[PDB]
Order: structure tokens, then C-alpha cells, then sequence
């Protein structure tokens, strides 16, 4: 219902999969008995998804966040939903989706 | 006496009767009079046990906002609580709408502080605050308003 | 015969505050209750317009038993016996003294808001630092377009030309009871939907409807185009007009639709000229 | 004969915290309701018209009851006892004790936003350090154009001569109650839509509507040069007049439009001079 | 009870979470003194909520806020529900929930 | 008779982070919103302005019933009982106490608008090197535009009629506005000016300034400001342009033909506020 | 429908298929049981994307890769519009759709 919303959590599921690539990631490059950083990695993430300044700003960080993340099959499925959606829209409800990912990540581990 | 006889519950509609009809409150007088009255039959009211729970929420709210006036009170200047209490039932009469109304009982819940029975019944209190028609919970804020008794 | 004419009203969208109940407190609620779906809505009464039209009687020159002393705020009767056969408002309105008394030609309703009543309200104070009990205080309004249905008898009037003046004054309807200082609402008409037939049933009581629940937008009901569509109230004998006819014309198939063979005019002055040489014609006049 | 004088002007654009509400918290908020199209738009009360009207009347000459003191924040009143014969005011907007109590020759509706208020929010602050309760507080402003619809009954009027003070007040509007000091809106008008006409039937209601969301352009409407299309509203009792001429003029098939015969005037002086001149010689000033 | 209720008991339950977790960090990062500020942390709490003015500036706050507060397994467990609650329903109503959830915030014993 | 003095005036180009709204975050984000065609914009807070000529006035001597300390950045007040005859502030911008307590205010001023549409322009701070704390990492807003406000005096409001001659020297040579002038220093004189000194209520000269043309700074007047002007109403004779705007208005064709070149139109600003005071002390009878 | 969104499908796709053809390439050039880089080979593409100076830098860098995709199919029936886009919007806007075509290539197997 309301195919908005549908691809509304679509990109939430999407953004939530990049960043479980990138923690794969992380994990993957520390090393030794060291504490992985995963608290300052999301504190990092929210600083630099607050830190914007329009339109190139913020949408070239969500390419490179979900580059970065790799293999992701939600964004596999809907391929023009999804870049429809990155295209368009105003990049501040972008931002919104993407916040909210951030917290909804977390059900998944 | 009528809704005794008619064997349905006596708090039909007092309120009604005592202010929305009662403008010149020849009975509301009578529900100064015989406000406590009202209380107990409505404690007999198992129903009203919710809004007798919002009730205590509601006067434990302004105990906070009271609270935070003395504070702000000066040394030796009287503190203006009756005045704040006329000033809380106009803010309240003033509310127009739903979203209104809500906006403000909200705002002064917050403003109250930490409130022990809205703690204890965090969910019936939050389901009777989205549920029941704003109208309903200006009149029973109003009650608590008035029988506030430290 | 038995001829009778029936219509519902629309008027234009604007501010309105023009029936105030018994107010409470310091806020004057405006005269409100239930209506469609279950949403308050505002009412302005029926005597309102009955007095309006009263007074476009006096003011248009006619007898007019009832004398409304504009500067004194009184009411005065040119003659203490009721004659409906001299008087125009005793001949339409009725009268009952307590002949004596008269069934009236003139059956107006209510005037119902068409989009349900939210609870505006504007905050009134008055000036100066110099603040008394009287100093401020709550007017409640509303953002509508009102609606009424009236309905006359022809062959009731002592007089059968006395339903010319009436039709032109619902079409140049003076200011209706309310408050014009703060809210002043016109309630000149902007749709109408006519009909003048012999038998009395009729099926355009309230045949307006809002697309949106906060909207000037002032569709036409379903109900009364299904009722047209259906073979009933005969498009012969309608009458619609005013801002309305817009939204008809730009209706899907309308060339097909009985609407199409309907009276129906843009401009409402066009619409009452034929209706009244119609009713001319009809009742030899 | 009863003649009117119905009309809707259009502020300028700048920013607005005229009408504030209530002050629920530290927010002044600044009066809103909704209005076409369910948006939130932000209003003028018009009362606050009123006030300014009689507060332009006070200034220059034009005996009135109600003197503002301009230095005791306070109303003084020259004579308790209103006489509508030589005071401008009682004449004007009449009055009422709780006598003859009038009936105001001018009625205005509240002033409506012609965009939609999203939040437009201030904040303020007291210089610094030593901070109280007061130090910290916000103002809601809105940058957009008002405009409000007025009507007045000439024949009411006991003095004919005094409709021109007031066109001349609403020419040259004075401050409209508001935070003057934070937000200095001037209220005078850039585009008028003014017909004089013989029957109490008013249209040119709030027509003026742009929405185009946040923007300028103000627009006339699509209903009112449909109404005026289509026959009524007759083009020789409209005047339009102000930055709207550029707009009409622009519109094609203008030439041919009975629009165009209206008066039409770029210049607001020209096109009021006009109308007064109208004025004078029907109402034999 | 209706299923919007039982969302609406959701985000109360989300956002008091969230105001667990921010709290616990403002008693981590300033541990040292007689006390951390809570009240005066809920007081400008509530300033910041009624500051917002329109959809886009409270629904930016409160992402924020979500993800300022950590772990959110009310909001782990509904991702899809809570995520469109926020999205469709008024700003202003979830400005009514998050100071209804600000009021009801159980002190942890 | 009754006289009012108004007047728009834009500032010149620069940097600017003067109005800080309620601190997000690191972020201190500039006071925004939209304001023309839908784009957000930037607005300095006319108090700030009021603020600035408060300070001018008690800078060069006068008397000021609220004197900035300066050192403790705290107000004080010669005289609890505001004298509007005696005090000059107090004179011009009113008082709310909480003689009468209350005063009208002798000058009414909007909100500085930003003449260009606000993007993006954050920019970063970082505190020294090493031992970082919370305190370390801030970001601070800016904006690269040219500010535009409004503003209107009775002069037959004011107690003095002397005390008109100050204000439109305050206004010309303004102190800093509040804001960042550590790291921002963004001087609000006027670089062009608009003055309309009439004795009727209408102003119609709101906001005369206008260009668009996103980051640029050609800052043109207005078409429908030129365009009243051509009308007849706003008469040329009542009429004060003076600042960078002017060469602007001779570059213009068919000038000499527009009735814009009969007003009272100087490329310097001293000598057109020179000759405004001038027919201000003779219209007053100073 | 918005033939420019069309034609930023059809860039998408295009994108898509030429790294198809450098996959296939490199798949090609490596033997024995090694695992391929590919993970490897998107970090060097996504680097190479973020470094640019506008212009010439980045369209260069697309031609080549384009070129060095191979044959593009969807590139030979739109060979206009693709050339037309290219040659046209801002050069972060088309990087911003390179990288989404980067996240968006992984439906083809």
C-alpha cells in the first residue's frame, strides 16, 4: 500500500545492509586483541550524515556509504524504485530515511 | 435520584449539568458544595478508575509546576499560586481543538516533572490520553484542577 | 394547478460568525451540531434568512406589514390587524398574533456549513493599557460555504405575483443576521439548483458536497446526479446554476448524462430571467 | 437609492507578526486558521483594520469620540453620549453601551494570509549575562501578502460626505496593530478590487489567490474572471487598480474580454480619484 | 487494542529507550562534580521539542535524537511499523507522543 | 504636521554569521527561512540593528538610560523610571517596564533579508592540537550575501525633534551588529540607499533591493519598485537614492526621460544624508 | 515517463554493462585457483571515481572506462542521448549516478 512508503522501507532496509557491509569491513581490518570500533564508527557515521550542505553534499557521501558497503540484495531487486528515489526527493528527507536507518540497523545485531 | 430510578449509572452527565447547562452554576455552587459527593459516587465508579488515575497524574503535574514557581518565588514576595491556578483554567478553557488542547497537556505534563503514577500506569494513561475525546479530558483536567488538595 | 418551487442555496466561501449561541464564559460559541459522517457542523438559522428577505421587502419598496426602524433597532406594525391580501410579508411569511393566523407561503430551512466546524476561534481585546472584566475576550468563526433549502407554495399566495419579489430577493439576499463589524459574510448566492414542478416531491434538499474535508471546492452530491441519472426528477423541471455549472460541464460524458437536457446556465441571472418568464407563463402572469 | 461600496486590497510583501494569539509558551504565536486547500494560513484580525482606520481618522482632524492618548496607552472619550450627527466615528462604526446603539457603516472580514505559514519562527534574547525568565523567548513572523475583504453601506452613513475620509484611511492605512518595533509591516495596498454598485448582490470576495506556495506573484483568480466572463459583476462597477494591472494586461485575449472595459488603472491614486469622483456625482456631494 | 495503538505504545517505548541511552551517556561524559544535569537535560529536552516549527526541522530533531540514543530494542524489533508511524502520521502528533513518552520515562531502579 | 521617514537599505558584500539560532549542534545555524520564489534565505534580527544604534547612540556621548558595560557585557540603567524627554534611547526605541511605563517607539524596523539565497557555506573549528575533548570539534555557518533591511521613524513621535538627526547618522555609521565578529567581521554600513520622507503612512518601499542572480553581487533595484516610480505615485521629489546603486541607475537607458531623474538621487552618501537632514531641520523648524 | 529519468536509467544500465565487460576482462586474466580481485577491483573503481577536478578529469575517466568495458549494447541503440547526457548536467551529478550504477550492478549475477 501507497508504493512510496514500500520503496520508502526498501531504501531503509538498502542503507541498513551497506552499513552492515562496512561493519563487516571494519571488523575484517582490526587486528590483535584491540576493541573493533563500532560505537565511534556510528558516532562517526551520524557526525558526517549531520554535517551537510545540499544536494552534493550528503548524496555523493550516501554513493560512497552504499559503495562502501558492497554487495547489498535489497538495492539488487529494485534497481529504478531506488535510484528514482536517490535522484529525486529533497536530500534533507534523504537524510531523515538514512538517520532512521541508522537506528533500525541495530534489530538485525 | 432520576438515573438511580432509570437504574443507569447516577454520573450520567453531572458535569454537564453542573457547568455546560449550569452557566450560573445554581448547581455547580452546590458542586462546590458537594464536590467531594461527587468524588466518592464516582469512586463507586469502577469505570472512572482511569480518569481517577489521570486525575492523581494531572495533580501531581502541577505539585511540579507549583513547585518550580516557589523556587522561582523571590525572598519575601508572595508567590502568585492562585493566581497561576486561574491562569491554568484559562489556558485550558482557551484550548479549542484536539491538537490544541493536546499540545498543552502534554507540554504542562512534561513541564510537572517526574510523575510517579503516570509511571506505574504508563500505558492505560497514554491509551485514555489517545483515545478519549479532547473535550472529556479538558473536563476531567479541570476536576483535578479544582480538587487539588495538598 | 398546484405549482411549488423548491431550491437549494450556496453561497461563496468566506469567514462567518453570524449565528452565535448562548455564549459561555468569555468565548461566543457560534450555533453548532451534528450533520454527514458524524462532523459538527455550523448552522445559521432558517429565521435569519426569513428576516433578510423581510427586509429586502421594506427596503425594495413593498408594504410590508412589519416596519424594521433601522436606527431605533425596533419593530413596528403599520397596522395592528394582519391583511395578507394588502401586505406582502403577512401574504408570504404568516403571521400569528395570539383571521388570526396564516400557514405562510415561505417554508425555509436551516443553513448547514458545508465543511465541517474544526474550532477556530479569534482572540478580541480591547485597547489601551487601562484593562477592565470587559477587556478581552473570544469570538469563535468559521470558513465555509453555507447551505439552505427553502421551499414556497405558488398557489398559496393571496397574490400570485408576489413570488417575483421573493426570487429576487433570495438572488440579492441583504446581509444576514451576524456580526458584520468583525466577520462580515456575504450570503449572496453563487449555485443554485432550482426546480418548479406540479407534483411536491422533491429531490434537491441539500444535493451539495465537499471533495475535501478542508476545501472550497463545492462538488455536486452523488446523490442527486444518481437520482437524475436514474429516471426520476425530470431534467425539464431542474434548474441549476451558479458556479457549479463549471464543474458539471467539465464532468465526463456530460453529453450523454440527463444533466445535459437540463436547465443549465453559468450566469445566474440568465438562469432566474428564465425561470421567471417560465413561472410567468405558468401561473398567468 | 442604497448604494455599497465592497472592495479587496492587497497588502505588500514583507513580514508580518501582527495578530499574535496567545503566547502559549515563549512562542508569541501569531493567529493562524486554515483556509483553502487545508493549508494553515496566518490572519489579521479585523478589529486590528478597524483600530487602524479609526486611529487615521483621530490623526487628521475628523472629530471623534474615542481619542487614543499615544501617551497614557489609554482611550479618553470626548462625550459619553455618542452622536452619530457630528462625531466620524460613532457615524462610522458605531457603537454600543451596555440608547440608539447604530449599526456601523463599515463591515470587515479578518485579514487571511496569501500563502500558507509553514513555521517562520525568531528567536530573542536579552543582551547578555544575568539571565531571568525573560531573557529567552521566540516571535513568529510570516513573509507574505494579506488580504482582507470590506464593505460599507453608503446610504447608512448620516453625514454622505464622510465615505471619502474613509477610502482616503484605507488609501493610507496607518500601522496595523502589531510588534511594529520587531516587524514593521506597512499595510498599505498595491492591488485593489473595488466595485460600487446599486443592489446589496456582492461578489469580489477574497478573490485574490496566488498560493504557488512560497512565492510573490499574486495572482488575480480563475473564479472571478470566470464570474466576470460570464456576465455578471458588469465591468462598468468593478475597479481594479494597482501592481495587478501589469498582470491583467499581460493575459491574452485582454483586448477582447469584457474585462477590459472595466476601470482599469495602474496608478492606485488615478483609479481612486476616479472612483471618488463616482462617488461625489451619484451621491450628490 | 487497535494496531495503531499498539504502534503508538511502540514509539513511546522507542523514544524513552532513546532518552535511556542519551541520559546514560551525559552520566558517562560527566561523571565528575556532585552531579550530572538530568533535569536541566530534560528541561532543554523539551525546549528543543517545542522549538521545532515545522515537519522537516521536529522529524530532524527527532531522528538525531533516535540515533544519538544507541541500541533501541523496542525499535529493533518493529523496523517497518515504527518507520512508516514516523513518516506518515503529522509531525505534530508525534510531537504530542515523544513529550507523552518524555513524561512517562520510568527512572530505572 | 505629522512626518515619517522611511527608507531601505542594503549593506555591503561579505561574510556574515550574525544570526545564530539555536545551535543544533556543533552547527551554530544561521536564522533562516524562506523568503521569496520558494529559496530559504537568511535573516539578521532587526533587535540586533535596534541593539547597534542603541550602542552608536551611547558611544558618541548623548544620553542612554541603558549603558553597555562593555567589560562585564552587562546592562545597567541610570534611571529605573524611563524618561523619554531626558533619555535619548529611551526617547527613540521605547520601553516595557512591567510618567508612563510604557513607550511607543519612535523607530520601526524589519528584519534584515539576505539578498541572495543561503546554500551551503558551513565551515569547520578545531581547538588547538592534542588532549581533545567535546569541546574540540565545531562547526560554524556562514553566508557570502549582501543584507537588506527596512525601517521607519515618525519624527513627530519623538519627544525632541532634535533627536531624528542622531538616528540616520547611527544608521550610516552602524557599530557591529551582533554576531561572530572574531572570526566573521561583517560591517553593516550602507553601501546604497533608499529614503522616502513623505508625510503619509504609505511607504511602499519595503524591500526595493533586489537581484537574485544566486552567488553573485550585482545587487539591481527592484522592476516593480522602477516601475511604481514610472507610475506617478511615489513622487520623485520625496525621493532619496544614494550609494553604488546610483551609478547602477545612470547606466540606465532613456534615464533623463525617467521620472527616476528627478529624484533627489547622489552617488555619495554623505552629501545626500547631508541634504535629506538639511530639508528634515527645515520641514521641523530646527 | 520524465524522459530524463530515462535517460538516467538508461546511463545506469549502460554503467552496469560496461563493468560487466572490465569483470569479465579481469576474470579473463587471472588463472589457477586465486581468487580474482573483484572486491579489490570495486575499491580501485570507487577511489578512482572520488578522485576528480572537474571536466575533463572524470570524463576522461568515463570515456576510458566506457571503452575499456567493451561492446555496450544499450550504449549502441542510445549512443545520442548517452552522449547528449554526458555532455550536459553537472559532472558530481553524473559521478553521483556512476556510483549508484557502482551499488546498482550487482542484480546481474
Amino acid at each position: 500500500n501507497s508504493e512510496e512508503d514500500k520503496q520508502y522501507l526498501i531504501f531503509i532496509k538498502v542503507f541498513q545492509q551497506a552499513m552492515k557491509g562496512n561493519f563487516a569491513k571494519i571488523y575484517a581490518k582490526t587486528e590483535e586483541g584491540k576493541d573493533p570500533p563500532i560505537k565511534k564508527k556510528v558516532e562517526r557515521l551520524r557526525a558526517e550524515l549531520n554535517y551537510c550542505y545540499d544536494e552534493l553534499s550528503f548524496k555523493e557521501y550516501l554513493s560512497d556509504f552504499l559503495v562502501r558497503g558492497g554487495l547489498n540484495k535489497y538495492f539488487n531487486e529494485h534497481q529504478e524504485e531506488i535510484a528514482l528515489l536517490i535522484k529525486k526527493s529533497p536530500w534533507q528527507e534523504i537524510r531523515i530515511w538514512s538517520l532512521l536507518a541508522i537506528a533500525s540497523y541495530k534489530p538485525k545485531d | 435520584a432520576d438515573n438511580l430510578v432509570k437504574g443507569i449509572h447516577w454520573w450520567s452527565n453531572f458535569w454537564e449539568k453542573l457547568v455546560i447547562e449550569d452557566s450560573k452554576e445554581y448547581l455547580f455552587n452546590q458542586l462546590f458544595s458537594n464536590r467531594e459527593g461527587f468524588i466518592i459516587m464516582a469512586e463507586n465508579s469502577e469505570e472512572d478508575k482511569q480518569y481517577l488515575i489521570f486525575i492523581k497524574v494531572f495533580q501531581q503535574a502541577m505539585k511540579g509546576n507549583f513547585a518550580k514557581i516557589y523556587a522561582k518565588t523571590e525572598e519575601g514576595k508572595d508567590p502568585p499560586i492562585k493566581k497561576k491556578v486561574e491562569r491554568l483554567r484559562a489556558e485550558l478553557n482557551y484550548c479549542y481543538d484536539e491538537l490544541s488542547f493536546k499540545e498543552y497537556l502534554s507540554d504542562f505534563l512534561v513541564r510537572g516533572g517526574l510523575n510517579k503514577y503516570f509511571n506505574e500506569h504508563q500505558e492505560e494513561i497514554a491509551l485514555l490520553i489517545k483515545k478519549s475525546p479532547w473535550q472529556e479530558i479538558r473536563i476531567w483536567s479541570l476536576l483535578a484542577i479544582a480538587s487539588y488538595k495538598p | 394547478p398546484n405549482y411549488y418551487l423548491y431550491g437549494t442555496v450556496l453561497t461563496r466561501y468566506g469567514l462567518a460568525s453570524l449565528n452565535h449561541d448562548i455564549r459561555r464564559g468569555n468565548k461566543t460559541i457560534l450555533q453548532k451540531g451534528y450533520w454527514n459522517n458524524g462532523k459538527i457542523h455550523s448552522f445559521v438559522g432558517s429565521s435569519a434568512i426569513r428576516w433578510a428577505l423581510r427586509f429586502y421587502l421594506q427596503k425594495q419598496g413593498y408594504l410590508v406589514n412589519r416596519v424594521w426602524d433601522e436606527e431605533e433597532h425596533i419593530n413596528r406594525l403599520t397596522s395592528e390587524d394582519f391583511d395578507p391580501e394588502k401586505f406582502y410579508d403577512d401574504d408570504i411569511f404568516g403571521f400569528a398574533l395570539l383571521p388570526n393566523q396564516r400557514m405562510g407561503a415561505l417554508g425555509m430551512n436551516m443553513a448547514v456549513s458545508l465543511t465541517p466546524y474544526d474550532g477556530a476561534v479569534k482572540l478580541g481585546a480591547k485597547s489601551g493599557r487601562e484593562k477592565d472584566s470587559t477587556s478581552l475576550h473570544f469570538t469563535e468563526y468559521h470558513a465555509t460555504r453555507y447551505q439552505y433549502y427553502f421551499g414556497i407554495d405558488a398557489t398559496h399566495l393571496k397574490d400570485f405575483s408576489r413570488i417575483l419579489p421573493m426570487i429576487d430577493g433570495i438572488m440579492n439576499l441583504p446581509k444576514v443576521g451576524g456580526s458584520s463589524n468583525i466577520f462580515n459574510y456575504p450570503f449572496c448566492p453563487d449555485s443554485l439548483v432550482f426546480q418548479w414542478t406540479n407534483h411536491f416531491a422533491s429531490y434537491i434538499s441539500y444535493c451539495f458536497e465537499y471533495c475535501d474535508p478542508k476545501s472550497k471546492e463545492a462538488k455536486l452530491s452523488q446523490e442527486f446526479i444518481d437520482e437524475v441519472e436514474c429516471g426520476q426528477i425530470d431534467p425539464s423541471k431542474l434548474w441549476i446554476g451558479g458556479t457549479i455549472v463549471k464543474d458539471l460541464q467539465q464532468l465526463d460524458n456530460f453529453e450523454s448524462s440527463p444533466l445535459n437536457k437540463a436547465h443549465i446556465y453559468r450566469n445566474r441571472n440568465e438562469m432566474i430571467e428564465a425561470l421567471k418568464t417560465v413561472i410567468k407563463r405558468d401561473l398567468g402572469l
